[PDB]
């Protein structure tokens, strides 16, 4: 009919089970699905804009898009050991750099 | 698990519902329980058929499903955790989909399968026992996907029958020689 | 009479066999369909429609299973159940396809009986290694003295003849084809060509007229013509150039030669694109398909030579690709100069010019060199390359007005000769004894001396000359088909004796 | 000869309406019932094949 | 059939349906849903699945209320042919448009119709002559021929079409079809009020032609259809009476752009240029029932609309394979002064050879295209420097090119009144007389306004004692 | 990560979507292999799509598949073989030869996803290639370490100058060479195989002195585009464990960026303008960036392009121009005119042009032969227009020199006996730089123009000289 | 729209409805796809022209890219006699008048 990230199977079939949220899927992170580098993410919905979110894969993203239910993250590094159900956890500062 | 994903469109649920189940261990009550209650949302006097289509909001909607919850007390608490899934996401329209989706799934997890016989008129009733009996010594039917023979009436067969079941058809029907036999002899 | 037909015809008929498969149609209409169901399907196989259609399947979905129909849409129906026929596509092929006409799926349409099999192939065949492949020295002609002379046709290579819509496209491999008469009838068959003629997109008079053209100068025993005509559905214009190359291929087995028209792969690409979108998956570039490049280098890659643990064939191919108000930047011909390994420009101007057939040497190219020009031929015309390219920078400062020295008009003077001397008529073959002779007199100052005018009035003359009295000069070419010592001598005395007129 | 060629297309047709028309007869008769059932016997028949 | 059906949707022209019952529908079939307009009739050309059909819909579109019941007729829609449908004007479905009543038939015909074979092919090679100067010795036509035109309207095509009318269909006076797609109203009449006069059209007797009109006016459906009906009468000429017939399209680019409308709708997802992705197949069929058969041929004119008067544009593009010979016209050589607005180096037919209309023929005309192509290649160094600072030999070709421009008029004997000159019709054999001396420098040393809106070589003689007094 | 079994759910031509069951799938940049009547299917895994469903690229020929046809996962990505051992042995996107060598003779196998070199192992490069070529010498030196560019049209003898590289360079150098096809026809790979066995330089007895990789336009578009990966694996290994010096060629590399756009658009991604890929900036920089000098030896590519009717206004050969060092353009015109090689030295632009670097009587004489040549191309025009006008005795001995210059820079080559027959002549750096200084000086200007037609040296013009005489 | 305008018969009492729609191109180029759209259905243009406006010509036609062709069946005899061939003669000084510089 129509497509949303919460007609995903893993998403359902822990709604009708009872299980919730839990700071896992709402600052962290769940993968979705990942192609072309641009990560989407499940949860999160405490985060600010661009802000930079650490993988399993050592790699680091930015949230250029924030959408209702994914995030839509873009990977910075290589998509050679990224993958699916990685927890991706909310470093919880924005992208920086040293001054001085 | 899915036993195999069947459906594309509202299979999704019915998959989702399923898996929740078997760690249950119970499909079959939720089945029972989940199709009894589909009926009689179906035949409520007024806006069973007439109120489908969302209009309203998704907190009116909640409500909906919460007077539903109070026509039958058994319907498990997991098909209960469904309704909340589809209210939030308010679809109602394919509703009954869901439901005939996940009897799909359920009757093959029993090893029944709905087969149809569909004919010009219906067969005789040892018609109907020698195809079963039939299909049963044959490997179209091999136990755990056994039809049950609902013989259906189509006017576009002009003769002859043809039998079905999975996806796997044997077409001995007239309209289909005929049709053929017309061809040729204006080709 | 009719009864007795149509009494065989019933008996010919009727009586299917226990099914192993099925799916219920839903979309349909455009000579497109999608059916529902599936999972023995392949991808290319041909699935059978019991209205009495048959399309071959090329996408495959979980959802919804693409099969693209082939006859017409009006038969199908939806809710009808298909049958997967279980073979992928694939044509007859045999010595009986021999002065007729067959259509894409390879059965006559030109009522002349049923044809005569010795195999059957499939259209799908692909390119052959590189030990199995050795390198082209074969020469072959065209009937046209400036092609010839310009650039090293072969038999093996692919050449992309390239220009404008309806410039007598069809007319210049027509050319070819009649003057392919000559080494057909010699006894020898690893000269002999069965040449097939591929016209995709094109009204059926056009093909109607080419069939008598090719009978009336008897050219139309070797000829095969192949036709999928622009009102036949969009699979089997896809499905032409494919099965084309198939009878082409047994020809190459064999160990003998034969050539290859694709007349036009523009309109492939058009069908293609007509395809891809009404199985609704993203194109490439200007809405012509992302997997068009697929098929024109697939396709071409197999008109190759071959070695000698093998037949020793070679199937050679001419592309043509008719640019729609020019442009050659466009997608499908920008692909298709890739994976040519040269081009025989036609340029439009010059046919007004009264430059027919129209070339123009600059957009033509060779990037390996010449290499499959007659040996004889490469003699002549060793400094005639060199004399055009110049005439052109020459000929561009001449006519401004300006003034110019004796030096720069010793080019134009001789240019304008040169080029006088490669008009020719269309639908005249043509040979190698009688290309020798005219290009030495040109090369060798012997046309300046004759009038710009009477260039044409000398070319039929001089040829003449030489069956009363250098009939000797003209049979040393045809059966040495090189230039020694005693040859240049013995013409450079034949241009003489007859200069006049 | 062109008349000829016409004639031979008319007897093609009009001897394609003698084989509707005469399954019209058959789908009139209980042959209508009575040929089903020769169907629906060659059907166990195929099954029994497999 | 009797399977009905409700009306789920009515989005423009593309009505959609949907069947209540089980008996399952097929591919162009007609449907009529009863409607205050007395009925409309739909054409369905899609099943998306779910017993959902997709219906094309020919008249109105006000009135069409949702839910609204159909009877399914169960196949295409058949008109009426013969010859009482001579003098006739019939719309798509069939009806009187001059008003004389129902149209009687002893056939009546599925629109569609199913291309003629390989099989059924025959060739011709025959000369046809308008009479037209510029067109016989470049573009000659043959019988059987298939013609095109090309270049905007409202700047002399409707003229030059009636033109050819005028011409061919009184130098043969068997059967003849107009058939109009997307044809403007107001000159629609005119061509029905100069047929009457020219005696044509008889209604006290049955005429010399039938016809056909569709107006631009009218649904994107309808306008795609008026062709197609249009075929199945020439067709009933050809095949049943046995005789050869005429063509006359105003334009039928009109074919192409109702269809282009209609696509985005149906399902289909246009391709690049906004042209739908099924012209190749809508363009095969009709260039393949208007061909050369083993019974008649219709030998036919077709008038393209061009865009922004560009040819590089897919819809002309892919016409061009189909046409054994073109006269292409441009809007600019019409302002210039020039009637006929063909152009001489932009012209072409595959019928102009050596000894097809003769050597005499082709000789002429190859002499004429080398010389106004030098001439063109020379246009920029003409202007910026002068005309005597080009070289010598040049001078000649200039000079001789200049004569040919002026020469390639000929008035029109339909718009005599508009041009402001008498009518001037001039054989095919007159024709090759006239250039062939202009090439000959016989009548060259006389004024450029001489040649200047005149026919043949006669004419030019006439004028010069006219300038001269 | 780990061998699993999926079945396949959508066949799209090359694209080929497979649906793994549940919490079980390949990771991406993996190879699968699944089983079909022609070889062993090789799929790139490039999306995931969520619910395990992986959507890849096809290596093989695609043909004959179902959906439900068994898909195992390797656990790693495609495995391609290098060593000092594979060079004359042919190997393509699945590492099989296709001159039917059967299985190839192994040491070590590496990925071809290798990650590029970072900025701590860079080196600055200081050892200079010679080509021997005259005109590439002079006005637009390379030097080994190099990232050459052979940009140039249609049909503009790219293939030929490719050939003469190889066969003289290769055998002279102690170095490799892997020689690498990217979506090129199947007459030049017979030819590129049979030309280079006879000179000498590939040899089945004993170590050939370069490799071949051929991949051709019969394969997949992700097949053909995946070769030129395949060949700089073999590069790499060479640079690293070998410690050898490279060498490198490929050839055309716009049949690699014409492929990731076709393959851009199947994969359902959004085109980007001139219908070109979003990502071409990245995938040029992963190869180039790879092919650098470290302190572990160099890797030096030559790489043909195509350039679409001599147009840079094109955005995809345009892009290109900025990676590669020492730019030469093979213009069409200057193979027509009979002048071998088709280079046309106005239009080259090198970056190791210095000036003491080559030194700077280099520099200067060459600076002195692109004014020259610059005013004679710039009085053309004016004698075009205005006829013998606004000319002056300076103008004519420039006009002079210019032209004694220009027929100054043909070389015949040993791999054009087979186009002219004219065969080859190898000329040092030092001896260009004299040659073309003493012509300048004017001490050659009493020798007429085509008295340098095919010369080297300047004792080729003084012998040339005689033949005209005599 | 455009095929509404219309003179009807004597039968609706002769009425008309004359169209004159009023097409605003780009740069003075009359081939576009909405000039060209406008200029099928129509018959003729009234061309105008910037140049000859400033000109002192308020406002100002250009009878050389303008033709009323179905034009001289609306005139009297008056304007048909004194105006004959007019039209074409100041288009035989277009001719002149391009050479004559």
């Amino acid at each position: 009919t129509k497509a949303q990230p919460t007609e995903v199977s893993s998403i359902l079939e822990e709604r009708i089970k009872g299980v919730s949220d839990e700071a896992n899927l709402n600052e962290t992170g769940r993968v979705l699905a990942v192609g072309d580098g641009i990560a989407r993410v499940f949860g999160l919905n405490n985060i600010q804009a661009e802000e930079l979110v650490e993988f399993s894969s050592g790699v680091k993203g930015m949230a250029l898009n924030l959408e209702p239910g994914q995030v839509g993250i873009v990977l910075f590094g290589s998509d050679r050991l990224v993958k699916e159900g990685e927890l991706v956890k909310r470093t919880g500062n924005i992208v920086d750099v040293p001054v001085g | 698990p899915p036993p195999v994903r069947l459906f594309g469109v509202e299979g999704t649920y019915a998959t989702a519902l399923y898996q929740a189940a078997a760690k249950n261990s119970s499909i079959d009550a939720a089945f029972q329980s989940l199709q009894k209650v589909e009926s009689t949302v179906k035949k409520n006097p007024k806006l069973g058929h007439l109120l489908l289509n969302p209009a309203l909001s998704l907190k009116d909607r909640n409500s909906v499903i919460d007077a539903i919850v109070e026509t039958h007390k058994n319907l498990d608490g997991y098909v209960v955790n469904l309704l909340k899934v589809l209210s939030e996401n308010n679809r109602l329209g394919c509703f009954e989909k869901i439901a005939s989706d996940f009897g799909v799934l359920n009757d093959a997890h029993n090893g029944l399968l709905k087969g149809t016989v569909t004919s010009a008129e219906p067969l005789d009733p040892k018609s109907f026992k020698r195809i079963e009996k039939a299909l049963s010594a044959s490997k179209l039917v091999g136990q755990g996907k056994s039809l049950k023979l609902e013989n259906v009436v189509k006017p576009e067969i002009k003769g002859g029958l043809i039998v079905e079941l999975g996806d796997k058809t044997v077409d001995l029907s007239i309209s289909t020689k005929i049709q053929k036999l017309n061809k040729v002899l204006e080709d | 009479e009719v009864s007795s037909i149509l009494e065989e015809r019933i008996k010919g008929v009727s009586d299917e066999a226990n099914l192993n498969e099925t799916g219920r149609v839903l979309a349909v209409g455009d000579g497109i369909a999608r059916v529902f169901g599936l999972n023995n399907i392949q991808a290319e196989e041909l699935v059978e429609f019991s209205s009495g259609v048959k399309g071959m399947a090329l996408n495959l979905e979980p959802g919804q299973v693409g099969i693209v129909l082939f006859g017409s849409d009006r038969l199908v129906k939806e809710g009808e159940l298909v049958k997967r026929t279980g073979n992928i596509v694939d044509v007859p092929v045999g010595p009986g396809l021999l002065g007729r006409v067959v259509d894409a799926l390879g059965n006559p349409i030109d009522g002349k009986g049923p044809i005569d099999a010795a195999g059957r192939s499939r259209a799908q065949v692909k390119a052959p290694g590189i030990l199995p492949r050795r390198s082209v020295h074969e020469p072959v002609q065209t009937g046209l003295k400036a092609v010839d002379a310009l650039v090293p046709i072969g038999r093996g290579q692919r050449e992309l003849i390239i220009g404008d819509r309806q410039t007598g496209k069809t007319a210049v491999a027509l050319d070819t084809i009649l003057n392919q008469k000559r080494w057909n009838n010699g006894s020898d068959e690893s000269k002999k060509l069965y040449c097939v003629y591929v016209a995709v997109g094109q009204k059926r008079s056009t093909v109607a007229q080419l069939v008598q053209t090719l009978e009336q100068h008897d050219a139309m025993k070797y000829s095969i013509i192949v036709a999928a005509t622009a009102s036949e559905a969009a699979p089997l214009q896809y499905l032409a150039p494919f099965t084309a190359a198939s009878i082409g291929e047994w020809f190459r087995d064999n160990g003998k030669h034969a050539l290859i028209v694709y007349d036009d792969l523009s309109k492939q690409a058009v069908a293609y694109r007509q395809l891809s979108l009404l199985l609704r998956r993203p194109p490439g570039r200007e809405a012509y398909p992302g997997d068009v490049f697929y098929l024109h280098s697939r396709l071409l890659e197999r008109a190759a030579k071959l070695s000698e643990k093998e037949g020793s064939g070679s199937l050679t191919a001419l592309p043509v690709i008719e640019t729609q108000g020019g442009d050659v930047s466009a997608y499908i011909p920008t692909n298709v100069i890739s994976i040519t390994d040269g081009q025989i420009f036609l340029e439009a101007e010059l046919f007004y010019k009264g430059i027919r057939p129209a070339i123009n040497v600059g957009l033509s190219v060779s990037r390996v060199g010449s290499a499959a020009q007659v040996k004889a031929l490469k003699q002549v015309a060793g400094s005639l390359k060199l004399f055009l390219a110049q005439y052109r920078e020459v000929a561009a400062f001449a006519q401004f007005g300006s003034d110019l020295d004796a030096s720069t008009k010793q080019t134009l003077v001789r240019g304008e000769r040169l080029t006088q001397l490669l008009k020719q008529n269309q639908y005249s073959p043509l040979a190698t004894e009688e290309q020798v002779p005219l290009i030495y007199a040109g090369v060798n100052g012997h046309l300046d001396g004759i009038e710009l005018s009477r260039i044409g009035e000398f070319e039929s003359s001089f040829l003449s000359y030489l069956k009363s009295n250098h009939n000797e000069l003209l049979t040393e070419i045809r059966e040495k088909g090189e230039l020694s010592k005693e040859l240049l001598a013995s013409l450079k005395s034949a241009t003489e004796s007859f200069v006049a007129t | 000869v062109r008349y000829e060629a016409s004639l031979r297309q008319l007897e093609q047709r009009q001897l394609a309406k003698s084989v509707i028309s005469r399954v019209q007869s058959e789908l009139g008769n209980p042959k209508f019932q009575e040929k089903v059932l020769q169907q629906s016997i060659s059907e166990i028949e195929q099954l029994l094949s497999k | 059939t009797p399977i009905t059906g409700k009306v789920t949707a009515v989005i423009g022209a593309i009505v959609d349906v949907h069947f209540e019952q089980s008996e399952l529908p097929a591919i162009l079939n007609a449907l009529e849903i009863k409607t205050p307009q007395g009925k409309l009739v739909l054409e369905v050309a899609q099943h998306l699945g779910e017993n959902t059909v997709r219906t094309i819909a020919m008249d109105g579109t006000e009135g069409l209320v949702r839910g609204e019941k159909v009877l399914d007729t169960g196949g295409p829609i058949s008109v009426p042919v013969g010859r009482e449908t001579l003098g006739r004007i019939i719309n798509v479905i069939g009806e009187p448009i001059d008003e004389r009543g129902p149209i009687k038939s002893k056939l009546r015909k599925p629109i569609h119709a199913d291309p003629p074979s390989f099989a059924e092919q025959s060739t011709s090679a025959e000369i046809l002559e308008t009479g037209i100067k510029v067109v016989d010795l470049l573009a000659p036509y043959a019988r059987g021929g298939k013609i095109g035109l090309f270049g905007g309207a409202g700047v002399g095509k409707t003229v030059f079409i009636q033109e050819l009318i005028n011409n061919i269909a009184k130098a043969h006076g068997g059967f003849s079809v107009f058939t109009g797609v997307g044809e403007r109203t107001r000159e629609g009449n005119d061509l029905y009020r100069e047929m009457k006069e020219t005696g044509v059209i008889n209604l006290e007797g049955e005429s010399k032609v039938a016809l056909v009109f569709g107006q631009m006016n009218e649904p994107p459906g309808a306008r795609a259809r008026v062709a197609l009906t249009g075929l199945t009468i020439a067709e009933y000429f050809r095949d049943e009476e046995g005789q050869d017939v005429l063509l006359f399209i105003d334009n039928i680019f009109r074919f192409t752009q109702a269809g282009s409308e209609v696509s985005a709708l149906l399902g289909r997802i246009p391709s690049a240029v906004g042209y739908q992705p099924t012209l190749a197949t809508d363009m095969g069929l009709l260039q393949e029932r208007i061909t050369t058969t083993k019974k008649g041929s219709v030998t036919s004119v077709q008038a393209v609309y061009v865009p922004a008067d560009d040819l590089t544009d897919p819809a002309p593009a892919t016409t061009f394979a189909h046409l054994d010979a073109t006269t292409v016209l441009s809007r600019g050589i019409s302002e210039l002064g020039i009637y006929p607005a063909v152009d001489p180096l932009d012209s072409k037919s595959r019928l102009l050879d050596a000894a097809v209309v003769g050597q005499e023929h082709y000789d002429v005309a190859s002499k004429v295209q080398e010389t106004l192509q030098t001439y063109k290649s020379l246009q920029d160094i003409i202007a910026i420097l002068g005309m005597d600072e080009l070289s010598e030999q040049d001078k000649l070709t200039v000079e001789r090119a200049r004569k040919i421009q002026r020469f390639l008029s000929q008035p029109f004997a339909v718009a005599e009144v508009f041009t402001g000159i008498p009518g001037k019709l001039v054989r095919l054999k007159d024709t090759v007389a006239s250039f062939k001396a202009v090439l000959e420098g016989k009548y060259d040393n006389i004024p450029e306004h001489a040649f200047y809106m005149v026919g043949g070589i006669e004419d030019v003689v006439a004028k010069a004692e006219k300038l001269a007094a």
